[PDB]
């Protein structure tokens, strides 16, 4: 295994841990506001996925400092690992058509 | 923070006659609504979670349905010892709230 | 095996304080909050607070005026609700609760009766209830427990044990001169009576005394 | 440093620049019209960092003109600032995988 | 724009009794909400922000609470220099406006 595909698979099994760890921390933030839908941990989680993958739908957000900063690094977590993945494919198809050329 | 509105606050029913407790939200709130039953000098009681998820060791006569604002809490066939005090209970928004409860009478 | 485990009752004085405890057994996970809530005779459920033991943060009721500080201790699996400068007015029974951070409170516990009160602690005197001797019987026959004189709420009646449910019922307690009474019926066959024993068991936690009272025909 | 590396931090600066001043400039542009939510700067600026990373929650929403203009440039610079990293970090293991392969 | 709403427009309470004031948003504005408080011939004085969020060199006696579009201002035991008009005010969406203010008497 080379480093892309390394890094790539680092990046997922992190985003895993940033999914869980953010769906924890994101309920103990919220949890004390007043209106805050992001309150219990199995919603909590789906709202990590969708938040790594950019979806936002708009059915749960966080509303306090913490919880936006939790959401931060959800954000940022997923943006990475993705981008990490997309830069890995690229390097697998460079190299793949350097020895297709010959070269 | 959100209302939960209970009313009647007393039903009085017939034995084996069909019975419904109705819980209203100030909001909407999906299925995000529970049951417990107390009895007197008892502790409340888990019924039904999520409006419409039966609970283990829960009789099946008890049943709940609903969603948004209005839910209704059911019971087929009202025998003696469904006698007790009905809350539901929100877990949509923060703070978990109560409902005022209702006294069932046969 | 009980869940959640918490004291009959507290006797607090006014302007005092006292920390109610609520020991946790079974399934304990990291996404566990136990919750506290407030019920005043004749009224609804009131929800006090919440904490999470795992990271010890709390979280209370804005609504109401906060005389509650949750606290927990994860090795001994207990948590505690400080309640500080108490009026008759937070007089009640104030339960536990666990919830498994999916919204719902699956196990309560048994709920700790506090009064507040000035007037002293006073256990319970039993006497038995057993028909006169003119009084003649049917099918059934009715026994029964007198507990007079009491101070606080509650007292926890019981027959054989526990194992004699049927025909069996306690009237609520009446206050008088800061004193409680009540007494408990129970109803069984005729001819089971007194060929096979009938026992009343009286707990009283405030003042950490059971007693029993063995109902005898009359002499 | 090599110039991939040097442009992903430039990107990265220049990206918190466009967040502050642009949740500034959301403010100033967003009051003065009826209805309008993005009008205090702590919630611009969570409306900033959601509008760069492109999860767009719609909990806030700008509704005027330059209001609009200036989200059309958090979210461009969002998508260049990401862009600019993806693009290093495949520099970075095009590069590596040259020299696994001894070329 | 947004209508806030505050009734009654007299409280007479006695002395160390506990009052609560209500404010009620024409829409739902979450939490932003503040109260302020005016004596006679004064000018208006920050008690609570956000809603429940406390200010420095106010009494503790002063709270709040509420969500949505129900905001409640609440004072355990009223004392006499609590004797004023009391506004709230919301900051959710443009422009700012004032609710038409209760008058506390003892
Ligand atoms: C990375 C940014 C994370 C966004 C947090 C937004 C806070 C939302 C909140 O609910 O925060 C709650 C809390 C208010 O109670 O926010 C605060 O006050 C704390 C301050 C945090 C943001 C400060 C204001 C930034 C100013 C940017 C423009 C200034 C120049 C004009
Ligand atoms: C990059 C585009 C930025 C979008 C600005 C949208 C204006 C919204 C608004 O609230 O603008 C407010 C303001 C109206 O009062 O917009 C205006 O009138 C000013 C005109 C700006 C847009 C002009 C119309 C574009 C026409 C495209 C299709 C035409 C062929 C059919
Ligand atoms: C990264 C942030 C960790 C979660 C912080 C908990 C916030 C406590 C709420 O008052
Ligand atoms: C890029 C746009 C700068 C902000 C313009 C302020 C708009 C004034 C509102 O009438
Ligand atoms: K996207
Ligand atoms: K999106
Ligand atoms: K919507
Ligand atoms: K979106
Ligand atoms: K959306
Ligand atoms: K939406």
């Amino acid at each position: 295994s080379a480093l892309h595909w390394r890094a790539a698979g680092a990046a997922t099994v992190l985003l895993v841990i940033v999914l869980l760890a953010g769906s924890y921390l994101a309920v103990l933030a919220e949890r004390g506001a007043p209106g805050a839908q992001l309150i219990t941990y199995p919603r909590a989680l789906w709202w990590s996925v969708e938040t790594a993958t950019g979806v936002g739908y708009g059915d749960l957000y966080p509303v306090t400092l913490w919880g936006r900063l939790v959401a931060v690094v959800v954000m940022v977590a997923g943006i990475t690992s993705f981008g990490l993945v997309t830069a890995a494919l690229a390097t697998w198809f460079v190299g793949r058509e350097q020895e297709r050329r010959g070269h | 923070d959100i209302l939960l509105t209970q009313s009647p606050a007393i039903l009085s029913v017939s034995p084996g006659e069909r019975v419904s407790f109705s819980c209203r939200a100030s909001q909407s709130i999906g299925t995000d609504i529970h049951w417990y039953q107390q009895r007197t000098n008892g502790s409340p009681r888990l019924l039904i979670k999520y409006a419409s998820e039966s609970i283990s060791g829960i009789p099946s006569r008890f049943s709940g349905s609903g969603s948004g604002t209005d839910f209704t809490l059911s019971i087929n066939s009202v025998e003696s010892e469904d006698i007790a005090n009905y809350y539901c209970q929100q877990s949509n928004r923060w703070p978990f709230t109560f409902g005022s409860g209702t006294k069932l009478e046969i | 095996q009980v869940q959640l485990q918490q004291p009959g009752a507290e006797l607090v004085k006014p302007g005092a304080s006292v920390k109610l405890s609520c020991k946790a057994s079974g399934y304990t996970f990291t996404s566990d909050w136990i919750h506290w809530v407030k019920q005043r005779p004749g009224h609804g459920l009131e929800w006090i607070g919440e904490i999470i033991p795992s990271y010890g943060r709390a979280n209370y009721n804005e609504k109401i005026q906060k005389k509650a500080t949750l606290t927990a201790d994860k090795s001994s699996s207990t948590a505690f609700m400080q309640l500080s400068s108490l009026t008759s007015e937070d007089s009640a029974v104030y339960y536990c609760a666990r919830e498994r951070g999916d919204g719902y409170f699956a196990v309560w516990g048994a709920g700790t009766t506090v009064t507040v009160s000035s007037a002293k602690t006073t256990p319970p005197s039993v006497y038995p209830l057993a028909p006169g001797s003119a009084a003649q019987t049917n099918s059934m026959v009715t026994l029964g427990c007198l507990v007079k004189g009491y101070f606080p709420e509650p007292v926890t009646v019981t027959w054989n044990s526990g194992s004699l449910s049927s025909g069996v019922h306690t009237f609520p307690a009446v206050l008088q001169s800061d004193l409680y009474t009540l007494s408990s019926s129970v109803t069984v066959p005729s001819s089971s009576w007194p060929s096979e024993t009938v026992t009343c068991n009286v707990a009283h936690p405030a003042s950490s005394t059971k007693v029993d009272k063995k109902i005898v025909p009359r002499d």
